[PDB]
Order: C-alpha cells, then structure tokens, then sequence
RNA sequence: CUUUAAAUCCUUUAACGAGGAUCCAUUGGAGGGCAAGUCUGGUGCCAGCAGCCGCGGUAAUUCCAGCUCCAAUAGCGUAUAUUAAAGUUGCUGCAGUUAAAAAGCUCGUAGUUGGAUCU
C-alpha cells in the first residue's frame, strides 16, 4: 500500500462491502453498487444528492441483502424509525 | 597422528536441474560476456552471492539494535563496499538482496584489464593475464578471478619484466632479429 | 507443417516428435 | 473494425475511461476482448502450455478435439489463463488466446521485510485450489526468484511477481488442474484483507452513471 | 484424529517405530531377512567362475533371447545368472572364466524386459567388456 | 641459485622450445521424461537398445555405423549404501463411506486430557 518513503504503491485500492467490510473483487459479477436518492425535506422531491451502498456478492446469495440494505439505510435516515 | 589440517570446502554448487533452458541461456551469456572458461566459474560466483545472501537473511531477522546485527552487518556491508560491488551512499543491510551475479563478475581482473584499455577484448586479458602481463602494484598476478578492490584498481599496469610493460623482446621477436 | 504433423500423428509413435516441434513452433525460440 | 456491442466497449472506444484499473474497481464483467487489447495491447505476451488431445467416443467412431491451454500476461501488470477446445488446433489456440484475454485480473504484489523500493512479492500467504490440486505461495525476500515447478513459474513470472515461495500438493501431473489452482492464488491477492485496506472506501460514480449522457446519443 | 497433549511423547514415538515396519523401504533395510537373501551380501560387485553361457527369453510383448551367462560367486558358493549386455559380447567369454558382476540397476529388481536376473558383467578375465568392445584391449591367450 | 638434515617439488632466472601451433580432450547422449537429427547406409521381433513408457516383424526419429548436433569438461559413465525429492511414516504434517483401512456391543485399570473462581 505504501512504502517507507510514503508513495502509493498499488493498482487500485478495492471497494468494501457497505454491510460486511468484505473486499468486492475484481471477478465479483454478483456485487451490488446501489444509489439511493436524497430528497428535500419539505417538497420530498429530489435534491440531487444520494447515498451510495456497495454489497457483496455472499451477502447476495445469503439472502440477506435486502435487511442489510434495510439498515444501511435506517443508519442515514433514509427510512423512519419503525 | 599428523600435523596437517584437513579443512577444505567446494566453492561451487550444481543445479538441481541438469537440463533446463533458459537456465542454459543465461549461464552462456554470462560466459560469453566475461569470457569464462566453462559453466562451474559461474557457479563459483551464484555460490558467493548465495552465501552472502543467506548471511544478511538472518541478519535482517535479528533486532534492529542487536549487538550481532550491528557487528556482523557493519563487516558485511563494509567488504562489499571495499571490493566494489556495493556503493558508499548504499550500506543499508537490505540493499545486499539487491545484489546480482554481474556485480560480482565485474571485479575480477580480467574485465578490469579489458575494461582499462589494457586489452582490446574479454579473451584477450585473459590470456594476458595468464601469460604473466598484469601486475597488481608491484605482483605480477597470473589469475584471472583476481577480485580486485576499489583501492587497489588504478594500480594496474604492464608488469615491466614483460615486452607490452619495461620491454625485453619476447622469445618470437628475438628469433626473428636473428634470422634477418 | 508442425500443426498438420501434430494433428495427423498425435497418436501414432511419433506423438512425442510431433508434439516438441509444435510447442517450438509456438513458444518461440 | 471494432463495433463494439456492449455499454462499455462503447466507452472504451470513445476514450472515456482511462485504465483498466476502473473497470476492476467497479468490478463489471468485460465480454470484449478488444477493451484488454485496447489497454494493455504492446505489452502483452502470451504463451502455450499443453495441447491437449481429447477424444468422445460416438456411434460412427472417436472425435478427437484439441485443447489448448494459453497463460496470458502483462509483465509487471495481469495475468489471464484461457482454455479452448476444437478440432482443429489452430482455432483452439486464437480462441484460448482469446478467452485468456477476457479472464485477465490484477495481482497485488508486496514486500517481504521494510518497504523499500517497488513491491516484488505477493503480500500474504494465498492458496489456490482447483480440483485435488493445492498451490501455495509464500513471501520470499528481494531476489530470490521464483522457488516453484516449471508450470506456476510461468503464471506467476507473467504477472510481475519478482520472487517467491511455492508449495504444492495434489495431482500436479494435470497441467490444468495445476495452472488454474495458481491462477486461483494470484486472484486472490486482491481479495485478501490486510490492514492497511482498513479505511472506509470513499465512493465513486461508476463508468454507466457518469457517462450516461454520453452513451444515450449512441 | 491423533493424541496431542504435553505429555503425550512417549505414546507418539512408539506408535511411529510400530508404524515404521509397514514400510516396504524401512522393513527391507531394517530386518535382515533380505540381507542374508543377497547374493552379493550387500557389496556393489562380486566374482565368480562361469558355469555356462545361458540363453534367457524375453518376456511377452517384445520377442528376443538375451544372452546371460550362469555363475557360481567365489566368497559364498551361491550360483547366480547374470547378463551381458553388448552385442557380441558373449563371444567374449568362454567358460571357467573369471568375471567381475555388477547389479542391475534397480536394487534387485529384475530390469525390464529380461525376466528375473538381477545382475550383469562388468569384467571378464580381468578386463572390462566395455575395452573389448570398443576394441581398446584384447582377450589375454 | 634458492629450498632441505641431504635432497626433491614449488618459487626465481640463463639458453632452447608453436601453425593442421599433429605440443590432436574426453565421457556420455540425440522419441519422451531431459538439452540435442522422423539426415544417410546396414538389420528385419533377429542382433540388440531401453532405469520407466517403450524401439525393432523391409521406409527403425530408439539397434549397428558415418556425418551433424547437445550437455559437463581434465574429467565423465556404471554398481551399491544413504539423504533430499517423501505431506509415500505425517511433531510441525497424511489417511480410514465407495480407492489400503473403524474394534459385534457395553463395562473398565494404567496412560493421556480435564469447567468458572481468589488484586
């Protein structure tokens, strides 16, 4: 990642699973990068923001994407308490 | 009961491998390069540096003030220095694994008299030296694997008991000043 | 041909002939 | 000529994406050839390791088909590993060729004490296993060269790695089994969670979302 | 699974000298059985006056007579046939003969096609066949 | 001359000592494993080669020879002991449904191993 001089020495650094701190591959076809949109609080229309949740692909095939999603989003305020 | 030592050591090692290209071709172009008599003078050499590398191996394992390490490192990274192979401004312990068989192979003599001018090819020091044209300060050397030290380098010359140095004509001229 | 010698005596006691002269054909040299 | 079918080969033609290092990070599958051939291109070697004869028995006699087995790689850079079966032994070569390019990935290289210079190792301990057959690759210092059998050396020279450590176990004599179990290891220098991989991953837009007003004139 | 504890060496180190004898390499070299049944008695070569020249046949996929010779080792009396190995080398060798013999190569095994001989000549009258051959010293008269 | 008890050897120096510099480098190989010829003649399941797979039955890439080429080189083949390769003896570190393999069942001595808990 870095030497002792301090350079980066790396291709790329890879993406982490928003839910699991996984490492998404590079061949991971099954990983998820989801935009949810952010609204303005008194139209409830669209700002133009968003809020980014990248999953893994085991998550995926667990089944347990749609409840890590779930509070992924209920961390932000995206969805109420309840 | 006799008052002789025993002590010996080989200076080579043969490959696992008897037969592998590209282990051939490298080993042929560093004959080639450096005018080698056959393939077990450069395992002579891949055998030095072997050791040298497994030396400064268990060093770098040590701690970084260890009394050893300081010790054995100093003397290891001084004598490198000293024969040419490492730089000055290079005598960190980790630059040793960042050695290589040609650095080694530069040093010997007979590159050092093709390289000074005192030749005109890497077969035709050799066969000066052999034939007991180079000295070395004041010694004539006759060795070609003469590894000579940063010191002891600008000291090279013609060995004056010899007709290319001081100049007595050799034994082909004389014969043909006699003849005609 | 190094290809149409592979792939005609694959099988019979040249296979091994056969085989070396391909992969020199292909893997340089 | 490239008419390229997909949304990517569209922006990879059209100049809006400038390394290969973009599509590995948001990890989209390249169906294209012509996006490795556009990217790394003059430095890519590739070589032969088994043709491989193989025979299905029918009710008129045998067909024999041909398997080619092509290691693909960017020295310092990726390494791909295609296989390809046909009946002639020519076509199975171009198509390992090409499938060898599709299947490219990168491999993280490391240091095996200080870190000092360019990486020369892999960073961890990886193991790859591809049916019976283990490989193992284990951190060596500067310079020793790769420590392994005739057939991972390729691979693993292929793809930048300076010098290692190898041990394996299983059927070894199954050059497939054997060149995939390493191929396996050195994918898996990415995937591999070391600490300094331990910060938060700032997000960014992926190459179907910032370029979406670009790919809707086409 | 296998016993792990602290205190466990004694059960581990006898367990493995037990399960050293089902070894084909430790119970061949460790029991002596096979020792007294080597002609050689363990060297490398031995001597022994020819008995007879001996035509031996080959084994089934392939068809020849390879030509040994029986004789009888001089340091134990035990009889033995060995072969020899060039062409025209049997002419080499007439009978009551000295001869010098070697193994075979695969440490008393019979070597491939030549069905049970375990050895082959190296000298004959005290010169080797490899000078005969090559013609490089004769038969002494 | 020096060396040595006296000598020899080495080292040092006279004179002689190279052109096919005949002042001549060998041992094993050339299908694969494994670097290097499905060139040429002889042989015709014979003679033989081949550690192993195999070659040889009238076109032999494998025998017997010539030529060429390969490897190591003042060294290089063969036999036998032994170590690594062998994670095929396994402490690190193997295995036991079907490939070799788990006791008919329960009791039970030694051995081995033994739950938290005290500044």
């Amino acid at each position: 990642m870095q030497n002792d001089a301090g350079e980066f020495v790396d291709l790329y650094v890879p993406r982490k699973c928003s839910a699991s701190n996984r490492i998404i591959g590079a061949k991971d076809h099954a990983s998820i990068q989801m935009n949810v949109a952010e609204v303005d609080k008194v139209t409830g229309r669209f700002n133009g923001q968003f809020k980014t949740y990248a999953i893994c692909g085991a998550i995926r095939r667990m089944g347990e994407s749609d409840d890590s999603i779930l509070r992924l989003a209920k961390a932000d305020g995206i969805v109420s308490k309840n | 009961p006799v008052a002789r030592s025993w002590v010996c050591r080989k200076t080579y090692v043969t490959p696992r491998r008897p037969f592998e290209k590209s282990r051939l071709d490298q080993e042929l172009k560093l004959i080639g390069e450096y005018g080698l008599r056959n393939k077990r003078e450069v395992w002579r050499v891949k055998f030095t540096l072997a050791k040298i590398r497994k030396a400064a191996r268990e060093l770098l394992t040590l701690d970084e003030k260890d009394p050893r390490r300081l010790f054995e490192g100093n003397a290891l990274l001084r004598r490198l220095v000293r024969i040419g192979v490492l730089d000055e401004g290079k005598m960190k312990l980790d630059y040793i694994l960042g050695l290589k068989i040609e650095d080694f192979l530069e040093r010997r003599l007979q590159t050092q008299v093709f390289k000074l001018g005192l030749a005109k090819s890497i077969h035709h020091a050799r066969v000066l030296i052999r034939q007991r044209h180079i000295r070395v300060r004041k010694q004539v050397v006759n060795i070609p694997s003469f590894i000579v030290r940063l010191d002891s380098q600008k000291h090279i010359d013609f060995s004056l008991r010899s007709p290319y140095g001081g100049g007595r004509p050799g034994r082909v001229k004389r014969k043909n000043a006699k003849k005609g | 041909d190094p290809y149409e010698d592979f792939q005609e005596n694959w099988n019979t006691k040249h296979s091994s002939g056969v085989t070396r002269e391909l992969m020199r054909e292909l893997n340089g040299g | 000529e490239w008419m390229p079918v997909t949304k990517l080969g569209r922006l990879v033609k059209d100049m809006k994406i400038k390394s290969l290092e973009e599509i590995y990070l948001f990890s989209l599958p390249i169906k294209e050839s012509e996006i490795i051939d556009f990217f790394l291109g003059a430095s890519l070697k590739d070589e032969v390791l088994k043709i491989m004869p193989v025979q299905k028995q029918t009710r008129a006699g045998q067909r024999t088909r041909f398997k080619a087995f092509v290691a693909i790689g960017d020295y310092n850079g990726h390494v791909g590993l295609g296989v390809k079966c046909s009946k002639e032994v020519a076509t199975a070569i171009r198509g390992a060729i090409i499938l060898a390019k599709l299947s490219i990935v990168p491999v993280r290289r490391g240091y095996w004490g200080n870190k000092i210079g360019k990486p020369h190792t892999v960073p961890c301990k990886v193991t790859g296993r591809c049916g019976s057959v283990l490989v193992r690759l284990i951190p060596a210092p500067r310079g020793t060269g790769i420590v392994s059998a005739p057939v991972p050396k390729k691979l693993l020279m292929m793809a930048g790695i300076d010098d290692c450590y190898t041990s394996a176990r299983g059927c070894t004599a199954t050059l497939g089994n054997f060149a995939k179990a390493t191929f396996d290891a050195i994918s898996k220098t990415y995937s591999y969670l070391t600490p300094d991989l331990w910060k938060e991953t700032v997000f960014t837009k992926s190459p179907y979302q910032e370029f979406t007003d670009h790919l809707v004139k086409t | 699974g296998k016993c792990r504890g602290l205190r466990t060496a004694r059960k581990l180190r006898s367990h493995r000298r037990d399960q050293k004898w089902h070894d084909k390499q430790y119970k061949k070299a460790h029991l002596g059985t096979a020792l007294k049944a080597n002609p050689f008695g363990g060297a490398s070569h031995a001597k022994g006056i020819v008995l007879e020249k001996v035509g031996v046949e080959a084994k089934q996929p392939n068809s020849a007579i390879r030509k040994c010779v029986r004789v009888q080792l001089i340091k134990n009396g035990k009889k033995i046939t060995a072969f020899v190995p060039n062409d025209g080398c049997l002419n080499f060798i007439e009978e009551n003969d000295e001869v010098l013999v070697a193994g075979f190569g695969r440490k008393g095994h019979a070597v491939g096609d030549i069905p049970g001989v375990r050895f082959k000549v190296v000298k004959v009258a005290n010169v080797s066949l490899l000078a005969l051959y090559k013609g490089k010293k004769e038969r002494p008269r």
